[PDB]
């Protein structure tokens, strides 16, 4: 009852809270394992900063340098920034334990679970484009692909057209769904690219895509 | 300060340089010189910006009014005709200067890509050139009813004086410059109401400024002006009998462009008023005879794209396209041309009169396409013949689709051996025989113009093939074994009047992937690969499209400072590779839908004749096995 | 007649509106001798009408450029040249337009019989 | 007649309004907006009016050009009343069009 | 031939000079209307949805008075000019063939051409007035 | 009523 | 006299006037018509 009314009184005032109240909240809120809360707070703060979502066609319009709407993305950041602070230490208290005894789940994989329903849920791309950035950075390859979000294959899909080993995962996230023509369809159509690509790198695209 | 104020002693100076007819020409064409820019007829308007800036003036504004208000009402003044028609004339260039001196291009860029691509830094060029440039005041003045009226009172002339005056009269040359005024407003109305009305507007609201408005409210279009004149359609027709080739074409175009409007059509059809303002004293007749006489005028071997003769029979034809195109439902004053009696939701030939007694424009149009030869031997295969009879092909299949107008122009048809007549005029089509001059095999072949020519043969071909099975299924569904005999005969390959002609076999001969236009060679490109023709493309790739992205990487190249100089000329051959190579796609992609569309007329046509066909089948086993042969090699 | 009574028809509405556009005048005057809120919609209606008779003169202005367009062209061949064969055309004009008609009449009677299915709908 | 009336009784009394009218001038002696408005609504009227002339003159060319020896003859009555038809037919397409779309909204 | 002596000219010019009497009379009423809101409205006060309505005159005027837009019929009509003479001296050139016009046109199809356009006129509105009905008839669905 | 239209070559 | 007045009434209609909207329309026909008619 009190933190759930603390959050009530916070998202007011979103538009209006500063980082080093917003931090302290979050630092308050992990030490109460209340994850999936704070997660939800610093979402969103976030929107309530850019209501009209200049990030969005910040990004979308593709790194428009020296611009005004940089404060949009770094405010923006400040918050995501925790949102990926508090997903650290959920997975530090909550580390290598099993998500069940026999039967019952684990209050402690309860709280991942509440965690992680915030995060694939939301409606805000900008912060899951900032999150899919960063479980890359972490080498948390397998969790990308296990997203059934539809912002996931927009990422991939742009970041494939300029990168290869990011179309890569494009192939392994529908080869992992059984998506089999729609990866082929990549590999292809990636061999016969104008992107610096090795020549026995293409013979293994075009030997998969043809499997 | 002539030696008072100055909006006072400057309006006193026009007003005394008015009185008259010399200083007041001498006047109009000294402003349109001046209005001359020094390089010659873009940018840089031709005249300071900073005109009149030190008083409160419009700039240069104050000198098309008074242009326009002399030649609206001081017209009345000029006893002697020439010294008018010699002012209107001169008023009429100014007005041509003024006008040809828009851009129309630049503006649309700047309103599409300026404001939401490009920074706002040259915005404010493209604002003071529309707010300087005298074109927005000339538009408005042409909402007025004055000046219309005085353009129909110039052109309402009578026929004796055209008919005994020069070719060099002032009169024809003032006419001409009206139906050119008149053209370029029809085209210009629309980029002025959309891109000039709401800026100026908004300039007047922001800024202050003090102007008087000319134009009619009610008019909200040029064509509401100019539809309450039913004597101008009778006497651009009648001005075709004086043989000027300049005049003829642009009174064509006038009157194509009139017929290609909806608001004129709908105000004439909402009874009617211009099939009932046409036959008041016999004008559709003598239009008609005179445009037969017309086109029956033959033309100059030497001078193909040049002979006066060939434009004003491309022109009429391009009209009768454009009239009976638009609108094919209801009756048109072409159904009145060709010699039919336009009534309400119906037609029909009245007895003795030109279409029954086959001589009219249509039977002159059948004439003179059954006595056309195109197989010539120095060059072989010519291209304007094929340009005109697939115009005359595209107006017949247009007169037959159209339901009022189909079963009269069959009966007309089979009763005068049409099919016969075309048969007759078929030619083979073999890799050996050039297109004007020149090989199909070649590469320039996709570039050069020849693709046309071929595609227009193709479809004369499918639009015959098409015709003879429709008659053959009407003459079967009518059992009448009297023309079924002949139709055979004429597909056996022989003719009893024996004349043999080749067979549908022999026709077979499009069908070649000898020439792989499908394959297309692919260069190396080792720069501006990644460039798609995404927003290029109905396979229609735009060329300006791919332009636009290759300059502007250029531009970043350039930009970013390494080796700008020496690659330079890589991108552009790059680029001049790229406009061809897009060229050759899409000419493959018009050959390949022409191919299509050929061969499923001769499917079509096939299985109407295999289908409806009552004589023997041993005998016709041979054709049978001929055609299996055929289609074994297209079928591998 | 017929076509008569379109007319009167016509100008029936007209004086009507323009009766009560002119007594919604003079009952402000005789207010004022002895609705300002009234006429603003009534100049906002002129000033909404007259900006489709605008597009209207868009339209037409278009319509004319592109058909002068084929007058050019028509003239262009004319003197390029330079009554049977046309007699042709008027034939293949109505059997096209009998084509047309009958093509509309399907239409024509898609829409009534879709119709009469609402009003069937309707007290069924 | 009677359109013919009301022609007369509403424009004898838009005449009275001028004596109320020149007696609240006379009121107030003891804008520019509308008189721009008027003008602006006015001069389109103009426009339309040349523009009718424009395309009528357009008319006069084309009929003319394409026949001038007999301007009371039978073509261009059948071209005329025949583009009446097609202008007609149009309409009617276009309208039915209308309505059968209309009807789509029912199908909820 | 009375009802028609009545119709082609009494009862024509009538309705003509009526529609142009509505005209000028809806002229001098918004006139009127507007001179209304001048005197007594002159209180200063003059706001609120005044804004509105000069707003949409603004978008209006300012969507006039363009040079583009007022130069298209000016380049349109001296377009129009040019055509005009091209066609009267093409016209003069070939102002010969007026035997084959008049007697290539007189002919026997024009009349059944005449028949079949009444025959249309007749089925033309009767769909039209179909159709009418078929509005007329869903409008009132339409309320219910 | 064929003067010219005869497949007489 | 019925075509007469289809005429008559066609002839009319492109001629004008002051109607506040009505303009007279332009009379295409024939070859322009038909495809006019096609483009329905």
């Amino acid at each position: 009852a009190l933190l759930a009314e603390s959050l009530r009184l916070f998202e007011q005032v979103a538009g209006s809270l500063t980082p080093a109240n917003l931090t302290t909240a979050v630092e308050q809120y992990i030490s109460l394992k209340y994850y999936a809360g704070a997660i939800q707070l610093c979402l969103t703060v976030a929107q309530q900063k850019d209501r009209g979502n200049t990030a969005l066609s910040w990004v979308n319009d593709g790194k428009p340098a020296n611009d005004s709407r940089k404060k949009a993305f770094d405010e923006r950041k400040i918050c995501y920034n925790l949102i990926h602070q508090v997903l650290d230490k959920l997975e530090s208290d909550f580390a290598g334990e099993p998500e069940l005894v026999d039967g019952r789940p684990t209050l402690a994989a309860t709280k991942r679970m509440e965690a992680y329903n915030v995060v694939n849920d939301s409606s805000d791309e900008v912060f899951h484009f900032d999150l899919y950035e960063w479980y890359i950075e972490k080498g948390w390859t397998d969790r990308i692909l296990s997203i059934d979000s539809p912002h996931v294959i927009t990422y991939l899909q742009r970041l494939a057209e300029t990168d290869f080993r990011h179309a890569e995962l494009l192939c392994r996230f529908y080869t992992t769904r059984s998506r089999f023509f729609e990866a082929a369809q990549v590999q292809t159509n990636l061999a016969k690219s104008d992107l610096n690509i090795s020549l026995k790198d293409r013979i293994i695209l075009l030997s998969r895509a043809k499997g | 300060n002539p030696f008072p104020g100055p909006q006072e002693c400057m309006e006193m100076m026009f007003r005394e340089f008015g009185t008259g007819f010399e200083q007041s020409n001498a006047f109009i064409q000294l402003l349109t010189t001046l209005l001359v820019p020094p390089e010659g007829l873009n940018d840089s308007v031709p005249f300071p910006e900073w005109l009149g800036s030190s008083i409160r003036t419009l700039g240069i504004e104050p000198y098309v009014d008074f242009v326009f208000d002399v030649f609206a009402n001081r017209t009345k003044d000029i006893s002697d005709p020439s010294q008018l028609r010699i002012l209107r004339l001169s008023c009429l260039d100014f007005v041509m200067v003024c006008l040809v001196t828009f851009n129309e291009d630049l503006i649309v860029l700047g309103h599409e890509s300026n404001i939401s691509i490009d920074d706002a830094m040259a915005a404010t060029n493209l604002a003071t050139y529309v707010r300087l440039h005298p074109f927005s005041r000339v538009m408005e003045w042409l909402f007025n009813e004055k000046v219309i009226t005085s353009l129909i009172n110039t052109i309402h002339q009578d026929p004796i004086s055209l008919g005994s005056a020069s070719p060099d009269s002032p009169l024809v040359v003032s006419i001409l410059r009206a139906i050119q005024v008149m053209i370029k407003a029809l085209e210009l109305q629309e980029t002025y109401l959309h891109l000039v009305r709401p800026e100026v507007l908004r300039y007047q609201g922001e800024a202050g400024v003090r102007r008087k408005p000319v134009a009619n409210a009610a008019y909200s279009a040029f064509e509401d002006g100019i539809l309450s004149h039913l004597s101008l359609v009778v006497d651009l027709g009648k001005y075709c009998n004086l043989g000027h080739a300049e005049l003829t074409l642009a009174c064509l175009k006038l009157l194509e462009k009139i017929s290609t409007s909806s608001r004129i059509l709908s105000a004439w059809s909402p009874r009617n008023k211009a099939i009932v303002q046409l036959e008041r004293n016999g004008e559709g007749e003598t239009i008609s005879a005179s445009l037969s006489a017309s086109i029956m005028a033959t033309l100059d071997p030497a001078l193909a794209a040049s002979g006066e003769n060939y434009r004003v029979k491309l022109a009429i034809l391009d009209f009768l396209y454009a009239c009976l195109r638009a609108t094919p439902d209801q009756p048109t004053i072409a159904h009145q041309l060709l010699g039919f009696h336009c009534e309400l939701s119906k037609l029909g030939i009245e007895p003795k009169g030109p279409f029954d007694m086959q001589k009219s424009l249509f039977h002159s149009l059948l004439n003179v396409l059954i006595t056309l030869t195109v197989s010539e031997e120095e060059q072989g295969m010519r291209g304007y013949l094929v340009t005109l009879k697939y115009r005359v092909l595209r107006i017949l299949q247009l007169l037959w689709k159209s339901p009022l107008s189909a079963s009269l122009v069959m009966d007309e048809l089979r009763a005068t051996n049409f099919l016969f007549h075309m048969l007759l005029r078929e030619v083979q089509i073999q890799p050996q025989l050039p297109w004007d001059g020149q090989l199909v095999t070649g590469c320039e072949f996709l570039l050069s113009d020849a693709s046309l020519a071929y595609i227009d043969y193709l479809a004369s071909r499918a639009a015959i093939f098409e015709y003879i099975g429709k008659e053959l299924c009407s003459v079967s569904q009518n059992r009448i074994p009297s023309i079924k005999r002949q139709i055979f005969d004429a597909l056996n390959g022989q003719i009893f009047v024996p004349l043999t002609i080749p067979s549908i076999f022999d026709f077979f001969d499009f069908i070649n992937t000898d020439y792989k236009w499908e394959e297309i060679p692919s260069p190396h490109f080792t720069y501006l690969k990644d460039l798609d023709l995404g927003p290029c493309i109905g396979v229609h790739y735009d060329i300006r499209k791919a332009q636009e992205i290759l300059a502007l990487k250029r531009k970043e190249y350039e930009h970013s400072q390494l080796a700008t100089p020496e690659f330079l000329e890589t991108v552009e051959l790059e680029e001049k590779v790229l406009i061809e190579w897009l060229t050759v796609r899409n000419r493959a992609n018009l050959l390949l839908t022409a191919r299509l569309n050929l061969l499923q007329a001769w499917a079509n046509l096939l299985l109407v004749m295999i289908e409806s066909n009552d004589f023997k089948s041993t005998p016709k086993m041979a054709f049978l096995l001929q055609a299996l042969q055929a289609i074994l090699p297209t079928l591998e | 007649l017929s076509s008569d009574i379109l007319a009167i028809d016509q100008l029936r509405e007209l004086v009507k509106q323009d009766a009560d556009n002119a007594r919604l005048s003079f009952k402000a005057i005789d207010n004022l001798k002895l609705s300002n809120a009234d006429l603003i919609s009534y100049f906002s209606k002129t000033a909404d009408e007259m900006e489709e008779m605008m597009k209207k003169f868009e339209k037409t202005i278009t319509e004319i450029e592109a058909h002068l367009t084929g007058v050019e062209a028509h003239a262009m061949a004319m003197q390029n040249v330079a009554v049977d064969e046309r007699v042709y055309e008027l034939a293949a004009v109505l059997r096209e337009f009998e084509e047309s008609i009958l093509k509309v009449a399907g239409v024509v009677g898609g829409v009534k019989e879709g119709v009469t299915e609402l009003q069937l709908r309707d007290f069924m | 007649s009677n359109v013919e009336s009301q022609q007369e009784e509403l424009t004898a009394w838009l005449d009275r309004y001028e004596r109320e009218l020149d007696e609240l001038y006379a009121k107030q002696m003891g804008e520019r907006t509308y008189k721009l408005a008027e003008k602006l609504t006015d001069q389109l009227d103009e426009m339309g009016k040349d523009l009718a002339k424009m395309i009528k003159e357009i008319n006069d060319m084309s009929n003319t050009l394409s026949k001038g020896s007999k301007p009371d003859d039978p073509l261009t009555q059948i071209v005329r009343v025949l583009n009446g038809h097609l202008a007609q037919l149009q309409w009617i397409d276009t309208n039915a069009a209308a309505l059968q779309a209309k009807v789509a909204a029912a199908q909820k | 031939d009375a009802i028609l002596s009545r119709h082609d000219l009494d009862h024509t010019v009538r309705a003509f000079n009526a529609r142009r009497r509505h005209a000028e009379l809806s002229r001098r009423c918004l006139h009127l209307a507007a001179r209304v809101q001048v005197l007594r409205n002159r209180g200063y006060a003059l706001s609120g949805d005044e804004d509105e309505l000069k707003q949409k005159l603004q978008q209006i005027d300012k969507t006039l008075n363009d040079p583009a837009q007022g130069s298209r019929l000016e380049e349109l009509w001296s377009r129009l000019i040019v055509l005009r003479g091209y066609a009267e001296d093409l016209k003069d050139q070939i102002n010969q063939a007026g035997i084959t016009e008049s007697d290539g046109l007189g002919e026997e199809i024009e009349a059944k051409a005449k028949k079949i356009l009444e025959d249309y006129d007749k089925q033309l509105q009767h769909l039209k007035k179909q159709v009418e009905e078929a509005k007329k008839d869903f409008e009132e669905w339409e309320k219910q | 009523i064929l003067p010219m239209y005869k497949l007489s070559p | 006299a019925l075509f007469d007045s289809l005429l008559a009434r066609n002839k009319k209609q492109a001629e004008g006037e002051t109607a506040l909207g009505e303009l007279p329309s332009l009379q295409l026909g024939l070859a322009d018509l038909r495809q006019r008619l096609r483009k329905l």
